[PDB]
RNA sequence: GCUAAACCUAGCCCCAAACCCACUCCACCUUACUACCAGACAACCUUAGCCAAACCAUUUACCCAAAUAAAGUAUAGGCGAUA
RNA sequence: ACCUCGGAGCAGAACCCAACCUCCGAGCAGUACAUGCUAAGACUUCACCAGUCAAAGCGAACCUCAAUUGAUCCA
């Protein structure tokens, strides 16, 4: 008997139907398309410009990083201040 | 005690031994002697320091603590300037 | 172990040694999920050591620094955060995501003096003081200071990455692709301003 | 959408970053024993009833083993050929050290020896001067 | 055995398949928005990340709303963004004591208010928070129009919104006889809240009365086979006379 | 509108997934009732002059009670909002 | 050339495609993955089962 | 030798895949399956408790939206069981 | 009536040994203020908890009694 054909990964991206509920939302998410781009090259048809953050996303990111992660100047300033206090 | 979890189906540690004891990768356990901060005025100083000092544990309660704790607390850790690296590993032992 | 790896020939000392090459040679496995900020050098193996390598590291003991400087190598520390260390120690899984090269960040409130001291060979420390520290270490451990300025590969030895840059070739904001191999920059003013900030 | 620009010239760094998948044949050091006490196998190999192969990392297949916390032994893993000659040879080699003949355990199926006590460094030097 | 779809998808699959399938898209989008309400019964954390005082380390935080109870009279009469809080508490604010089944219900007030668009004086059970927020909105109708639906949580308020938007879209003289000046002034003041007539009609309705209105729209006596066949036959005879 | 907060800490959840609840979280404590809080007089512009308050075109802060009672229903005053305060100030300038 | 793994080849239920475990772990995985699609009475029986199995494995038996 | 004995089918369980049901001859909410008359009658409420803690009184997982992993970690907790 | 600790006998001579067996007691007190820090090696109230002795060294001068008492969390 000829053996059944060898099972193989589906060639090409996997673009599900968004108007289909049982399909999870993490496929419709953009990170999915980014993964498919990085995997199957530009053949996916995904626009490259979409993966970068929008200006709003960049704004929130710079805001949170400026708020939480300080800079070297302020860092060394606080170091000097606390060292002087200890002294 | 909780040999199988409800959400993941895994063992679960009691944080009691985590707060009270310490494990060394050799398989040993240390502990702060009890009553080391209570009623120090009546106790003689030799007793005070016998209470202050660390000590080890029996093999029985050692393996009991091991049984209730999980492998995360039995793993090798490389801390910075942690004084117990001198003692995690054993030297010049037989039998 | 470093001598073992180099004389087995898995890591090329002619090429600048760094954490990526170490992890590819399997000299050290890393578990950033277990909050291991990197790799440290230790005093063991000072003898029988002829590396000459330009090792990149996070921690460094004075014995290892002195031995490498005696054999003519180069030692300098480089703080990586957990996520940066993850991208470094497993680059391909990150490139399968398609999101751009992240940016390193400065050390936390504690390790800035450490990575800024010159005796430490911190990448943030001044270069003007590195000769001084090399001189004190030589004067300490009784070995002449070999001027590596003469050899042909002083350029290789002084190849270094500035902070907020993961790889010697790549920079943050860059996007890499291997299927239909390409590299992509934004060339947008705001984006590049951020990725340089 | 944001703009972008493409390049291919900077792919050499990525090619460098790509990891390896086979152990490389070590380089030819002009003088041996190279540091770390490594010594490649002699060529041609020795004509003997048996032969010991190296590991993936081109090391000798001696190892140690501990069991019950006290049983303290060393094993030879991948002896090819007549392992009985080899076990007799190591017995004759180690008899003067202990004053007694070991009672080693041979598994000629896998080609393994199992000897009480640690003799890893001694057996390594022995197999090196034999040229395996 | 198992179902093809989960249970919590059955209701939306029904929304997509049936009488409601003929409904427009904007109404479905509005009812499926599921937008978070304004917090009234707890202080929301100003930031998503927060540093606890125990250890000097970051800790993500996410506010959690309270399961408020909305009685029927609350929907009948505009209360605001509040309702009965059903829960339980420890006695003497001591964890290590007796737990007790507790119920909080706000202080209601029966007050009169007037609106220039509806031109009618209504009586409703309202609250201090309602009064304060309408004062912040600088008038009742402003709040009734600018209310995110989940914050208003009152079908009476939603019906007021429906009627008001409908009147703004129609620009009817029904409101101000003999005062076109006042009419136009008010419509210009509230010009920006305006939306299409069909949108104003559909807004402020649950799916039940939505499908009811859809049925009242679609329903009509069937045209007789006799009539359609007369039409087809006249067409055929015209074609034959042409040929 | 009483304000409350949970005695127990809720297990943190994802941004896309809603949290698990339990009566351990149903339990509450009272933090503030925001009715004992001291009132804040609201600003309003009165058209018709009245005793001790002000005159036409004038703005003033007054009690919520009185304002909600007699000013607004009578149609005398209006909200101090940018829709009309510019009209008030420009007619004042005209005067 | 390592295009696929032998675990995704087996034909079977969805809560076990390349997985092994005792009955407790199996039932909790089944509810975690399929409980939404499950019938009401079957889900109730499964909850009762995980409850009984928790009680048994954690409270009952030797070796404690 | 009787009483008896033997049978192998009906069908059933778990999965997978796929979403699913309604005489439209008469009758059926009054006392259902009953041909025919003046009412103003309408739903929206925390689950608790056993058990465990070797008593019990705070507490004791029971889903609600990607499988694995981080992780049984950070945390909570008569800082106990346990979560 | 008792519930913990110590001494004596039963238990005569290395250790241990119970009884609602026979007797006496304790739940402190007093003197210094190096009643400081460290540390080999050992005993151990039949387990664990606890409880004991202590060479040497640094630093210093030139404890008695028999029990004389209470873990963890927590404040
Ligand atoms: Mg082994
Ligand atoms: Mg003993
Ligand atoms: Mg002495």
């Amino acid at each position: 008997y000829r053996a059944r054909p060898p099972p193989r990964r589906r060639p090409g991206p996997r673009w599900p139907d968004p108007e289909d509920l049982l399909t999870p939302r993490w496929q419709l998410g953009p990170r999915y398309a980014a993964k498919q781009f990085a995997r199957y090259g530009a053949a996916s048809g995904v626009v490259p410009g979409s993966l970068w953050p929008s200006p709003e996303q960049l704004r929130e990111l710079e805001a949170e990083e400026r708020e939480w992660y300080p800079s070297l100047a302020t860092m060394q300033e606080s170091l000097r201040v606390k060292q002087l206090a200890e002294e | 005690l909780t040999y199988f979890s409800a959400r993941k189906g895994k063992r679960k540690t009691v944080k009691a031994v985590i707060d009270r004891f310490l494990r060394l990768h050799c398989g040993l356990w240390v502990r702060r002697k009890a009553g080391y901060k209570k009623k120090l005025w009546k106790k003689t100083p030799a007793r005070k320091k016998r209470l202050r000092e660390f000590v080890f544990c029996n093999k029985t309660q050692s393996k009991l603590l091991d049984k209730m704790t999980t492998s995360f607390w039995k793993r090798r850790n490389w801390y910075v300037d942690d004084p117990y690296q001198k003692y995690h590993d054993r030297t010049n032992l037989k039998v | 172990r470093l001598q073992y790896l180099i004389d087995l020939g898995r890591v090329d000392p002619s090429q600048p040694i760094d954490l990526t090459q170490l992890v590819n040679g399997r000299g050290v496995t890393i578990q950033p999920l277990k909050r291991d900020y990197g790799v440290q050098l230790v005093e063991e193996g000072a003898d029988t050591f002829t590396a000459k390598v330009n090792i990149e590291v996070q921690l460094a003991s004075e014995l290892a620094i002195a031995a490498i400087e005696k054999n003519g190598g180069v030692v300098t520390t480089a703080f990586y955060d957990p996520r940066s260390l993850d991208i470094v120690c497993k680059p391909v899984p990150f490139f399968l995501r398609g999101q751009p090269i992240p940016k390193r960040m400065l050390p936390p409130e504690e390790l800035v003096p450490y990575y800024t001291d010159a005796k430490n060979r911190g990448y943030l420390a001044d270069p003007a003081k590195f000769p001084e520290a090399r001189l004190e270490l030589a004067r300490k451990y009784g070995y002449i200071l070999p001027d590596i300025t003469k050899d042909e590969l002083f350029k290789m030895l002084c190849t270094r990455k500035d902070p907020r840059q993961i790889f010697f070739g790549l920079a943050p904001g860059w996007v890499v692709n291997m299927a239909d191999k390409k590299i992509l920059k934004p060339t947008d003013e705001n984006l590049l301003k951020y990725y340089t900030s | 959408y944001p703009r972008f620009v493409e390049s291919v010239d900077e792919y050499q760094f990525v090619e460098r970053l790509l990891p390896a998948t086979r152990i490389p044949d070590p380089p030819k050091h002009e003088h041996y024993p190279t540091p770390s006490g490594w010594q490649p196998p002699r060529d041609p190999p020795p004509n003997l009833p048996y032969f010991v192969r190296r590991s993936r990392m081109h090391n000798i297949p001696v190892y140690k083993d501990i069991t019950h916390g006290n049983r303290q032994m060393t094993v030879i893993r991948k002896v090819e050929g007549d392992i009985w000659a080899l076990q007799k040879d190591v017995e004759d080699f180690l008899s003067p050290l202990l004053g007694k003949t070991p009672v080693t355990q041979v598994n000629e199926v896998t080609g393994t020896l199992r000897i009480k006590g640690y003799f890893d460094q001694e057996l390594k030097a022995w197999l090196l001067e034999k040229g395996f | 055995p198992l179902h093809k779809y989960p249970v919590w998808l059955w209701k939306r699959l029904q929304l997509r398949e049936g009488i409601c399938s003929r409904l427009p898209g904007h109404y479905l989008r509005s009812l499926e928005e599921e937008r978070t309400p304004t917090p009234v019964h707890y202080r929301p954390h100003g930031a998503k990340f927060k540093i606890n005082p125990k250890n000097g380390q970051r800790e993500r935080v996410e506010d959690v709303p309270i399961p408020i109870y909305f009685p029927p009279e609350s929907q009948r009469g505009l209360w605001g963004g509040e309702g009965w809080i059903l829960g339980q508490i420890y006695a003497n604010n001591d964890k290590l004591s007796k737990r007790l089944k507790k119920v909080w219900k706000p202080q209601l007030f029966e007050r009169e208010f007037y609106s220039e668009i509806l031109d009618k004086k209504f009586t409703v059970t309202v609250t201090m928070r309602t009064l304060d927020l309408i004062d912040e909105a600088y008038g009742l109708d402003f709040y009734i129009l600018k209310t995110p639906k989940e914050d208003l949580c009152s079908k009476f308020g939603m019906d007021l919104k429906r009627g008001m938007l409908l009147r703004l879209a129609r620009q009817d003289p029904q409101l101000h006889p003999e005062d076109p000046e006042r009419r136009a002034a008010i419509y210009d003041k509230y010009k920006e809240f305006a939306i299409p007539e069909e949108e104003a009609e559909w807004v402020g309705l649950t799916l039940e009365e939505a499908i009811e209105k859809q049925r009242l729209l679609e329903e009509k006596d069937p045209v007789p086979l006799f009539k359609i066949y007369v039409a087809e036959l006249i067409q055929q005879l015209q074609q034959q006379a042409l040929s | 509108t009483v304000i409350v907060e949970r005695w127990w800490k809720v297990p943190l959840a994802g941004e896309g997934r809603k949290p698990r609840l339990h009566r351990r979280h149903r339990v509450y404590k009272l933090v503030e009732d925001t009715k004992h809080r001291p009132k804040e007089n609201l600003e309003l512009i009165l058209t018709q002059s009245v005793e001790n308050v002000g005159v036409r075109g004038d703005l003033v802060s007054v009690k919520k009670s009185l304002g909600r009672n007699r000013l607004l229903p009578q149609g005398l005053a209006v909200y101090a909002s940018p829709e009309n305060k510019k009209l008030f100030e420009e007619e004042k300038l005209l005067r | 050339n390592f295009e696929k793994h032998p675990k995704e080849l087996i034909r079977g239920p969805i809560w076990l495609r390349g997985w092994k475990g005792n009955e407790l772990q199996r039932c909790i995985r089944k509810r975690k993955m399929v409980g939404s699609r499950m019938f009401a009475d079957d889900l109730h029986n499964l909850n009762k089962r995980i409850r009984y199995l928790y009680k048994h494995f954690n409270r009952h038996g030797k070796f404690r």
